[PDB]
């Protein structure tokens, strides 16, 4: 499908399907007032990587009667991930 | 209260199946609408129990009070048994928002007093504080029904 | 049986879903559209071993349980430019801070 690129502070590039990224209203807006790229100056890769995994998880298991697994969040990343979440509104 | 059980006095048999990784606390709304606790179901367990038609159930994490879904909705009302078959109420994890899930993990690791010590924006303290509860979800469901 | 995976090379990472009945070549084609490099120039690896074109994803070991949406499996990528295929180099993600004391 259509893909978009989400870049972290440490310079890692993540290519995610647009519809997966549009899970975040903040990413949506950034995408539209062209480049399909977005730069997150304050989100490091070990957070943004986990954000992309959430995008995959929500899409698959949203509106599905399969037993939903627990989204795994380790303790060492939880506080940073929460911060990213509040900003991304996902 | 619109969200209240009704005294059918008509017995129904249900199987509560926990299809979550969480310890479930079954919650029964009495005829005056008050939430009432019931025996907990550990993960991977199910039980055949007795209830009556028109009685309202909701299902929650026993320790954290996080919201859980019963048959892919929030409320379970036992139907009339058919052919001797128990009605199945399957408790599943919802697809939480990333923020809510992140809050669940932090709350799990940080004592409520120390929430203010975290180096996070203030709006998020208040969020960590607003622990999930049954009283708040009942008002939402009522208004949704009104809609 | 959809499998969910991460395709990584250097500092790039791709998040895509594929069927267990699909192959390396079909996945190399997926890389094409996204990254504009032809299949002849892509080597896809599971761990340190090359995955042979025409081996189904499950055969390669990308089992449905092993590659899950919450915890995707990594399929390595290296590009063949000019003379030699490059060595596999997947840069690590940032290291997390030390857990704060309150959490500790
Ligand atoms: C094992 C397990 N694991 C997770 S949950 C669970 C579990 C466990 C027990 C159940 C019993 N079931 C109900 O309590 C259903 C449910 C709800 O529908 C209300 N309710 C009613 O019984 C209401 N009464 C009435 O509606 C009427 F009289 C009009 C018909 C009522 C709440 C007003 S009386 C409840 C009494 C409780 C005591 C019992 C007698 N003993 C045996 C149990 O303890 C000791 C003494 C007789 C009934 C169900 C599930």
């Amino acid at each position: 499908m259509m893909y978009v690129k989400l870049i972290s502070s440490d310079g890692h590039e993540f290519i995610v399907k647009r519809e997966h990224a549009l899970t975040s209203g903040t990413i949506k807006a950034m995408l539209s007032g062209e480049t399909n790229e977005v730069n997150f100056r304050e989100i490091p890769s070990h957070v943004l990587s986990k954000v992309c995994m959430y995008f995959t998880y929500k899409v698959r298991y949203t509106n599905s009667s399969t037993e939903i697994p627990e989204f795994p969040i380790a303790p060492e990343i939880a506080l940073e991930l929460l911060m990213a979440a509040n900003f991304l509104d996902c | 209260p619109v969200l209240r059980s009704v005294n059918s006095r008509e017995p129904s048999q249900v199987i509560f199946c926990n299809r979550s990784p969480r310890v479930v606390l079954p919650v029964w709304l009495n005829f005056d609408g008050e939430p009432q606790p019931y025996p907990t179901l550990p993960p991977g367990t199910g039980r055949r129990i007795h209830s009556y038609r028109g009685h309202l159930w909701l299902f929650r994490d026993a320790g954290t009070h996080d919201g859980l879904l019963v048959n892919q909705t929030e409320l379970f009302v036992p139907s009339l048994n058919v052919d001797g078959q128990p009605i199945f109420a399957n408790i599943t994890l919802p697809v939480y928002t990333l923020k809510e899930r992140c809050l669940q993990v932090v709350r799990s690791l940080v004592k409520p007093e120390n929430y203010r010590r975290l180096d996070i924006v203030r709006s998020l303290y208040e969020d960590l504080e607003d622990h999930p509860n049954v009283q708040k979800d009942l008002e939402r469901l009522t208004q949704e029904r009104i809609a | 049986m959809d499998v969910f995976l991460m395709i990584r090379r250097h500092k790039t990472t791709i998040f895509t879903d594929a069927k267990e009945s699909s192959t390396v070549f079909e996945l190399k084609r997926i890389v094409e559209g996204i990254l504009k490099r032809p299949p002849d120039e892509q080597r896809l690896y599971k761990d340190d071993q090359l995955l042979d074109d025409g081996k189904t994803l499950g055969e390669c070991g990308f089992t449905s349980q092993t590659a899950r949406p919450q915890a995707p499996a990594t399929v390595g990528l290296a590009f063949r430019a000019d003379d030699t295929f490059e060595a596999l180099c997947i840069e690590p993600f940032s290291s997390p801070p030390e857990l704060p004391d309150v959490m500790k």
